[PDB]
RNA sequence: UUGGGUAACACUAACUGGAGGACCGAACCGACUAAUGUUGAAAAAUUAGCGGAUGACUUGUGGCUGGGGGUGAAAGGCCAA
RNA sequence: ACGUCCGUCGUGAAGAGGGAAACAACCCAGACCGCAGCUAAGGUCCCAAAGUCAUGGUUAAGUGGGAAACGAUGUGGGAAG
RNA sequence: AAGCCCGCUCGCCGGAAGACCAAGGGUUCCUGUCCAACGUUAAUCGGGGCAGGGUGAGUCGACCCUAAGGCGAGGCCGAAA
RNA sequence: CGACACAGGUGGUCAGGUAGAGAAUACCAGGCGCUUGAGAGAACUCGGGUGAAGGAACUAGGCAAAAUGGUGCCGUAACUUCGGGAGAAGGCACGCUGAUUAGCUCGCCUGAUCAGUCGAAGAUACCAGCUGGCUGCAACUGUUUAUUAAAAACACAGCAC
RNA sequence: GGCGUAAUGAUGGCCAGGCUGUCUCCACCCGAGACUCAGUGAAAUUGAACUCGCUGUGAAGAUGCAGUGUACCCGCGGCAA
RNA sequence: UAUCGACGGCGGUGUUUGGCACCUCGAUGUCGGCUCAUCACAUCCUGGGGCUGAAGUAGGUCCCAAGGGUAUGGCUGUUCGCCAUUUAAAGUGGUACGCGAGCUGGGUUUAGAACGUCGUGAGACAGUUCGGUCCCUAUCUGCCGUGGGCGGAGAACUGAGGGGGGCUGCUCCUAGUACGAGAGGACCGGAGUGGACGCAUCACUGGUGUUCGGGUUGUCAGCCAUGGCACUGCCCGGUAGCUAAAUGCGGAGAGAUAAGUGCUGAAAGCAUCUAAGCACGAAACUUGCCCCGAGAUGAGUUCUCCCGAAGGAACGUUGAAGACGACGACGUUGAUAGGCCGGGUGUGUAAGCGCAGCAAUGCGUUGAGCUAACCGGUACUAAUGAACCGAGGUCUUGACCA
């Protein structure tokens, strides 16, 4: 995942598909894996409500087509790309349901509340 | 580089091509000569060629005449030369080196049939 | 030209006819961008692309006009590299 | 602006030889030949040829050489309330 | 004798390296004997060197005439190519 | 002809030899092998064929490369000197095999029907437009630096003196 | 000559869809070679000397000045100061 | 006098600019960028410190430090600018404003043309704009690598010196706690992990193949089957291996100093970190560690090989080797290579016939054939003979032995 990129939300807040501008923490030649924390513009959404396709705001990458090692030695392999928006409240999900698996490394050590929202775990 | 294939002296096509014939000329006439690389693997064009054209056959005799384009060594090959290595499992024609000759310097035995 | 509507003016449909320094092209024509070549055959060629293509066209042979000339849709361009 | 135009000096000019480490101008001193002696340049402990020479003193810094507006009871000497 | 010749096998070209010709070149054609010289190797090979032979039409072409145009003669202009 | 047996240049006839949509590839006839060699699976180019993901982000400019790119059916906008633009765009079909219909005198001619059937791909092997929008300039074809500029340069019918 | 303007134009700038290595970075392979071997065999190009290194100096980044140190010969391949 | 800091005075640097023409215009073609190789420091964050408008917290300014990292776009040909989204940091200067016998050319200083301005004008204008070439088979020297010889040789080693980096962030055990009315908002050490730069190795995951298999067009062998040619025809897939978005590994500690903190102790019998002495004290220094390495002038060592023979170069068959050379293994006391067989693999259903079927080719017989640059067994085949390089135990001179 790099800039300007075109990934699916997973959350629930109006917006369909999203825009990647770029990463918090991270300068290389493009680039926004899981769990990296990156600052977007929905593109296709609800106009009306609240302003929303045109806004930029936050979000956390769920899944991606990069494929990752595990431990083990098995990669694992997704579809297309995928994010979770977040608003002020310090790491937390606008919308009220998730749709899509998550990983592992991305619940105790890290998020706790994600997890419980979690409907599915790989 | 890599380990040891095949032996493309000249190029590509150059390189199945020249297997045949030089082929034919070990069921024509016991005496061939070549170079180095001479018939080293023309002792494989033959045998290939020869077995699997051991027995006379349907399934034999047409796989004689895919190799070496000719009629004469290739009824031949059958009748005489076999049976005529019945109860004999390799050893169809091998060739000790000889010394090179004028002209092109390059060592060449002479195939022949034992 | 035929048929139909209309007075006519003309119109519509079909058919016929097929022009047009028109477009794609056999043979080919032109030839923007680069590399090769650059004591190349020597007076400027090769390769990968690219554009335009029956006429005011192209071409052989013969003939006519010459230097301060002529000619020139004038580029200071051409008049035997 | 790698000047025009004056002045002093000095060289490039017409200069040896020679020291200054090397050097156009600083110091000393001026080319026949071969040869002998004694001096100058400078050098004189060794390579290097010549006293590790005489009297007296300073610095101790190895300073022996870029170095400045500015500071300092580092130290030595002298005068005065 | 790796590139002279024979057989076989393996390929190239087809508006083309096929067949017939213009211009131009010009005997370079063929045969025999050779190769010192020529053939970007060698050569018993040659469009190479030497000596011979070959191009026997009334109806093929030349020869003849004419177009743009040109020339000579008379006429007319210091003079005249 | 070009100094040379210099991949340069040079007129006419053979364009029905055989298979396709043709004077395109493969191949009889005919001709030819007269465009220096031998051995080793470097670094090191020019020629050449495209890459997993992204994809012009390179760049003066996508130059270069690629892509669409046969045929038949359906369908086709703005604009217009209604001639056109339009093979606009867009979409589908298009293999083979068996048995047949229709047009015609017939074709080793053409257009279709029904059924069966194979591959990822059926114009599965010979070409070949990418499309669209905005803006500058010139009208266009044509003409122009034979040896670096063809361009908004030149010319042109028309108008005027 | 000002303004403005269909169709066309290998004209200049710019944006979108599709696509592409053009780029972010890049593996090997194929044909013809390079590296070596038989045969055939030029033309370009040079004041002399010449293996330096470390500092210093010099118009303050000379191998060739000054002071030291040092330096074994030849050969192949490259990227090239 | 605790940031700021006028007037005035005194200096340093020379990155800026104006610029006194001895140097080059018998010419080191122009700016910037680009690409490529080599040699350094007046720095933003982090780290260690100084001042403080330093109460604390948070900041301002300055010194030090490269150790790591400075990896990107849109308009313009433009260099130093409008701007956008990130970034803990993403300084600066020299190298004939390093670098074109390395690249790129987009720019400027050519033949066309357009435009303004100047001119009546051609034409002009260090005014602008569109299109427009930048070469050479390095001989020497230098450097990066590889060899042959010389100091008698084969094999096995050593090895002075030479080359080298670590940084940052997240999370857990402990803070939204300490401090504060509130607002606001900090701290050892031991560990896990997130971003990165440094010898290799791949079994696992993945990328590739003119080995191989399949489909298919033209054409030829009459057809079928099975094949040749377009030097895999074309299209699809793909193993080994090499590789990759793959995997394993990459200290601590010790010693000596700077800033600084102290001890003992004078000059000034007090005091004082010093002046002599002395205890501690930095990611930096040396070493440790890894890599290169006798052309490292202390230019090495070892054993054995020529001191009339105690070997070696040449040769033959092959590589865990390789551009030439070298290097390494074997040479019958042989398996080194090939053949055969087997093992381990790649594809995918055979020839023929029966009944199939009009046929294409659909079926049954065959979950059958064909093929391989692995390995093993096995010498059955192929590793002979013979020649040759070749100093000959150089001296002056200490102990021991006889």
């Amino acid at each position: 995942i790099q800039e300007q990129t075109m990934l699916n939300v997973a959350d629930n807040s109006g917006a369909r598909r999203v825009m990647c501008i770029k990463v918090l923490g991270g300068s290389h030649r493009r680039y926004a894996g899981v769990g990296d924390i990156i600052k977007i513009t929905i593109k296709e959404a609800i106009p009306r409500g609240k302003v929303k396709k045109g806004d930029v705001l936050k979000a956390v990458v769920v899944r991606t087509k990069k494929g990752v090692r595990r431990p083990d030695g098995s990669v694992i392999r997704f579809d297309g790309n995928a994010c979770v928006l977040l608003n002020n409240n310090s790491e937390q999900p606008i919308g009220t349901r998730i749709f899509g698996p998550v990983t592992r490394e991305l619940r105790s050590e890290k998020f706790m509340k994600i997890i419980s929202l979690a409907p599915e775990v790989l | 580089h890599r380990k040891s294939g095949r032996q493309l002296n000249r190029n590509s096509s150059h390189r199945q091509a020249m297997f045949r014939n030089m082929a034919g000329s070990l069921v024509r006439h016991e005496i061939i000569k070549t170079t180095l690389p001479k018939a080293k693997e023309l002792r494989r064009v033959v045998e290939p060629l020869i077995t699997l054209a051991k027995t006379d056959s349907v399934a034999n005799r047409r796989l004689a005449f895919a190799r070496t384009r000719d009629n004469e060594i290739v009824a031949k090959l059958f009748n005489e030369l076999g049976p005529r290595f019945a109860s004999r499992a390799g050893g169809y024609t091998r060739i000790l080196k000889c010394g090179f000759r004028a002209g092109d310097n390059a060592p060449m035995a002479y195939i022949e049939l034992v």
